[PDB]
C-alpha cells in the first residue's frame, strides 16, 4: 500500500519540500536520489528511490536547490483556474495511480489561508468523484482572509476523511517562547518535525499500525468529528514524556474533553513501565474524555533512525478545536455586514454551524440522538 | 512502621477499601494499591531485592481487622527469623497499626 | 462471533438488527470483566478495557 | 502531599527568597535548580527541580541574582487592587493546585505592617471561599502602622488556620545583643533559620510528624487559640538544650501559663537519653501549665543536612502573647480620638477584643464554658 502525496501553494511546497528533506536524511538516501551505504520500510513513500509527490515560482527555488534530482489571492481564482486544467493535473495523478501497486491514500499538504485554498477545494471535490475508496488525509495549516479560510472548511468537513490542524499563531508563540526568533524558514522546521514524526509507525513496522487506515479509524469515531491536533514535547522515563504532552503549553492550538489519544514514543525506553505510566495517568486524572462512549488512551513505540534520546508525539482528538472555527465564523459575519448569487458562502455558512454544534454536543452525556 | 513517610500514604489509599466488610475483600486488589504507595513515597529509592519480598497478607469483621504486611523470608536468611520472629512481628504489627489509625482519626476530627 | 458477524451485516449494503447486536454484544462483554476481576497481569486488563469509568455496572 | 508557599510584599519576598536559598543549600540543589551529585524527602517543597512558590521592584533584584533559574501604604489600597486582579493571580494558583498531586496547605510569608498586608488580607478570605479543606499557615511578621496591623488581625483570627508570630522588636534586640550589627539582610538570617527549622520533620521522614497537621494538631487546642511563638537557642546533652529554650532571653517575643510545647532537636544527639531528660525537667517544674485540661511537652528529633553540632527550636503556645495585641489595641484607641462609613474598623476592633478575652480566660480553672 503506497501513499501518493500532493503539495499545493507556496505553503504546501515549502512544508513538503522540508518534509522530504527530513525523510531523505532519516533514511540512508543522498539528496541525489541515490542510496548511501552508511530494515526501515521505505516502499510506502518512495518508489524503486523516487518520492511519490505531485507538486503544483517557488518550484524554481526547488529546481535550483541541491535536491533537483529528486523529482491570485481570491478563492474563486483558485477554483476557476483549477477547472481550466482539470484534464492536465489529472493526467499526472492518474498515470501515477495505476503505476503503483495498490493505492492507499492522498496525503495533501495545503494552507487554507491564496491559490492553494481555491485549488485544494477543487481537488478534494474531484477526488471523491473518481476515487471513492481512497482515504484523503490533509495536513492543512491555519493562519478577504476570513472568506477564503472558511470556504475551504466547507469541503474539508465532508470530503477529507481526516485533517491535522497546524495554526501559524500557536506555532509563532513556540517560535517566540522557546526559540526566540523575534520567520517562515524557522517555524516550518517545527512543522517538518510534526509531519515526519506523524508517519513514523508506517515507515518503521511494529506490532500494530502498519497502514494508514489503522491510525485513522482508531481516533475518528464518526465521519464528522475528524479533526486532530498534535503535541510534541522535546524542544527520562515514559512518565516524564506522558506528563508533558498533556500540558496546554505544548499543544499547537491557541465543557471540553478528549475523544481519543495516541502516543508515539520514539525512544529506546524499556516497554515494561509503559503500563505503569498509563496506570498513573488514570489516577492523577490529567485528562478527561467523553462520558457517553468508552474512550481509552493508546500508546505506541517505535525505533529511531540509527543514521541520524527520547522524543514523543501525541495525536489528539480534542473538542476544544471548535474554538478555532468560531474565530473564523465570527470574523465572517463582521465582513458580511461591511462589504452571481453569493449563495455558496451562505450554504457553506450553514454547514460550519452544523459542525460546531456537533462538537459542543459531543461533550454531553446524551450525544447519541 | 519505622518509615513513616510510606505508611502515611498507605493509610490514605486503603481508606476507601477497608471500610467495606471483609467478605467483599480480595487480596488481588490491594497489591496494586501497595505497589502504588511504594512508588509515590520515598521508599522507591530502595534495594530491589528487599522490595521483592514485601507483600500483603489477609488475616483470618472489617477491612481494618484483616489487613497486615508479611515480608516473607526463605533461604539462608530464614535461619535468623525461624518462623517465630515472623509470628512475633505480626503480633507487634497489630498494636502499631491500631495506634496509627487511632491517630489519623484524631487528626481528621481536629 | 458477534463482532465479525456485525461486519457482514454492514457489508450487505436492519434498523432493528443493529440494536439487536448491541444488547447481545454488551451483555457478552460484561460477562468477561466479571470473570477477569474475580482472581487473587490478570487484573490490569480491566484498566485497559475501560478507562473512563465506563462499564461500571 | 504538597505545600504551596506564597510571598507577599517586600518582607515576604525577602524572607521567602532567603528561605529558599537556605532550603536549597540544605539539600543538594545547585543555584541553577539542577541536582548535584555530592534520603531527604524533597517532593513536598520541590516539584520535578522547581519550587512551588507564587511571588507577588524586588522581583527584579531576585531575577538579577544567581538564583534566576529557580522559578501605596494603606490597607484599603492594598485590598482594592487585589480585587481588580482577583482572577489574574488565582490562575497561577489554580494550575499549581490541580497540577499538584494532593494539596495540603498554604504557607504565607508576609509582614502585617502596607500594600502587601492589604493584599494578604484579601487573599486569606478568598482561599476560604474556594478551598474549604486546605490549611493556611501564616509566617506573619509584626512591626498608620497601628491601623493596618489590627485590620489584618481581624482576618488572621478567623481565616488563617495557624499562625507563627515573629516580631522585629525581639529580632532587632538579638542582632544588637549577640550579633552587634551597630540591617534587613542581617536579621533575615535568623528568620530563615527558624523557618527552615520549622518544617524539618516534614523533609526528613521519621516515625511521626509526616504531615503539617501532625505538628499543629497537638499545640492548638481550640480553633480560636491559634497563635504560636518560637525559640532558638544556639546563637551537648539534650538536657542542656531544653533548659536553654525555657529561658526568657531566647524567646522571640517582647498570670500566664503554657498550653503546649514542641521541641525540635536537630543534632546528632544520643536518642536514648531523650526520654530521661523529660523525666527530670518535670521535677524542677520550669514551666507552669493550664489547670483545666491536660498538657505536656513534646520533643522531636531529626537529622541535620550533611551537605552543609546540635541545635534546637521550640514552638510554644503561651497566653502571654495576648500582650502584643494589647499594644496594637491601645495604640489604635489613642489615634481614634485624634484623627465611607469607617465601620470595618469597628468590627475588627471588636473581634480582636474577643480573642484577647479568650486568652485571659484561658488561664482560669473554669475555661470550660
Ligand atoms: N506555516 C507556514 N505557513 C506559510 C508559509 N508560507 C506561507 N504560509 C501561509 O500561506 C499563506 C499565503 O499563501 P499564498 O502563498 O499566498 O498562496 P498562493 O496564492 O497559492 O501562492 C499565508 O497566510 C501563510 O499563513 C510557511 O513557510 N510556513
Ligand atoms: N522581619 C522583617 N520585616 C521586614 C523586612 N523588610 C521589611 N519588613 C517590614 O515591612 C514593613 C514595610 O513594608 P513595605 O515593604 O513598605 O510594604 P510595601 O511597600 O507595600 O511592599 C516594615 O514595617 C518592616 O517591619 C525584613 O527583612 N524582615
Amino acid at each position: 500500500r503506497e501513499i501518493i502525496t500532493l503539495q499545493l501553494g507556496q505553503c504546501g511546497n515549502q512544508i513538503g519540500f522540508e518534509f522530504w528533506k527530513q525523510l531523505c536524511a532519516e533514511h540512508g538516501i543522498s539528496p541525489e536520489g541515490i542510496v548511501e551505504e552508511f530494515t526501515d520500510r521505505k516502499d510506502v513513500f518512495f518508489y524503486q528511490y523516487i518520492p511519490r509527490a505531485v507538486l503544483l515560482r517557488v518550484i524554481h527555488s526547488i529546481l535550483n536547490s541541491p535536491y533537483a534530482k529528486l523529482y491570485g489571492n481570491n478563492w474563486a481564482s483558485g477554483f476557476s483556474q483549477g477547472e481550466k486544467i482539470h484534464e492536465d493535473i489529472f493526467d499526472i495523478i492518474d498515470r501515477e495511480a495505476d503505476g503503483s501497486d495498490s493505492l492507499e491514500g492522498f496525503v495533501l499538504c495545503h494552507s487554507i489561508a491564496g491559490t492553494g485554498s481555491g485549488l485544494g477545494s477543487y481537488l478534494l471535490e474531484r477526488l471523491n468523484d473518481r476515487y471513492p475508496k481512497k482515504l484523503v488525509q490533509t495536513y492543512s495549516v491555519f493562519p478577504v482572509q476570513p472568506y477564503n479560510s472558511l470556504l475551504t472548511l466547507k469541503r474539508l468537513t465532508q470530503n477529507a476523511d481526516c485533517l491535522v490542524v497546524l495554526d501559524n499563531t500557536a506555532l509563532n508563540r513556540i517560535a517566540t517562547d522557546r526559540l526566540h526568533i523575534q520567520s517562515f524558514s524557522q517555524i516550518n522546521q517545527l512543522v517538518s518535525t510534526i509531519m515526519s514524526a506523524s508517519t513514523t509507525t508506517l515507515r518503521y513496522p511494529g506490532y500494530m499500525n502498519n497502514d494508514l487506515i489503522g491510525l485513522i479509524a482508531s481516533l475518528i469515531p464518526t465521519p464528522r468529528l475528524h479533526f486532530l491536533m498534535t503535541g510534541y514535547t522535546p524542544l527520562t522515563t515514559v512518565l516524564d514524556v506522558m506528563r508533558r504532552l498533556l500540558q496546554p503549553k505544548n499543544v499547537m492550538v491557541s465543557n471540553h474533553c478528549y475523544i481519543a489519544i495516541l502516543n508515539i514514543i520514539q525512544g529506546e525506553v524499556d516497554p515494561t513501565q509503559v503500563h505503569k505510566s498509563l496506570q498513573r495517568i488514570r489516577e492523577r486524572k490529567l485528562a478527561n474524555f467523553i462520558p457517553w462512549g468508552p474512550a481509552s488512551i493508546q500508546v505506541a513505540l517505535s525505533r529511531k533512525s540509527p543514521y541520524l534520546r527520547v522524543s514523543g508525539l501525541m495525536m489528539a482528538n480534542h473538542t476544544s478545536i471548535s474554538s478555532l472555527f468560531e474565530r473564523t465564523c465570527r470574523q465572517y459575519d463582521k465582513l458580511r455586514k461591511r462589504e452571481d448569487n453569493f449563495d455558496e458562502m451562505d450554504t457553506s455558512r450553514e454547514i460550519v454551524q452544523q459542525l460546531i454544534d456537533e462538537y459542543h454536543a459531543a461533550t454531553r452525556p446524551d450525544y447519541i440522538s | 512502621l519505622g518509615q513513616g513517610d510510606f505508611i502515611r500514604h498507605l493509610m490514605d489509599l486503603l481508606k476507601p477499601e477497608l471500610v467495606r466488610p471483609a467478605t467483599t475483600l480480595y487480596q488481588h486488589n490491594l497489591t496494586g494499591i501497595l505497589e502504588t504507595a511504594v512508588r509515590a513515597t520515598n521508599a522507591q529509592f530502595d534495594s530491589p531485592e528487599i522490595l521483592r519480598r514485601l507483600d500483603v497478607r489477609l488475616l483470618e469483621d472489617t477491612g481494618w481487622d484483616v489487613f497486615s504486611l508479611d515480608y516473607h523470608v526463605d533461604g539462608p536468611i530464614a535461619t535468623v527469623f525461624t518462623r517465630e520472629c515472623m509470628s512475633h512481628y505480626l503480633r507487634v504489627f497489630n498494636f502499631l497499626w491500631r495506634a496509627k489509625r487511632m491517630e489519623y482519626i484524631l487528626t481528621d476530627i481536629r | 462471533s458477534v463482532c465479525v458477524m456485525f461486519t457482514n451485516c454492514m457489508q450487505k449494503f436492519f434498523e432493528a438488527t443493529i440494536n439487536k447486536f448491541d444488547k447481545n454484544f454488551s451483555a457478552h462483554l460484561l460477562d468477561l470483566l466479571a470473570r477477569l476481576s474475580i482472581y487473587s497481569g490478570m487484573a490490569s486488563v480491566i484498566s485497559r478495557l475501560d478507562f473512563n469509568g465506563f462499564y461500571t455496572e
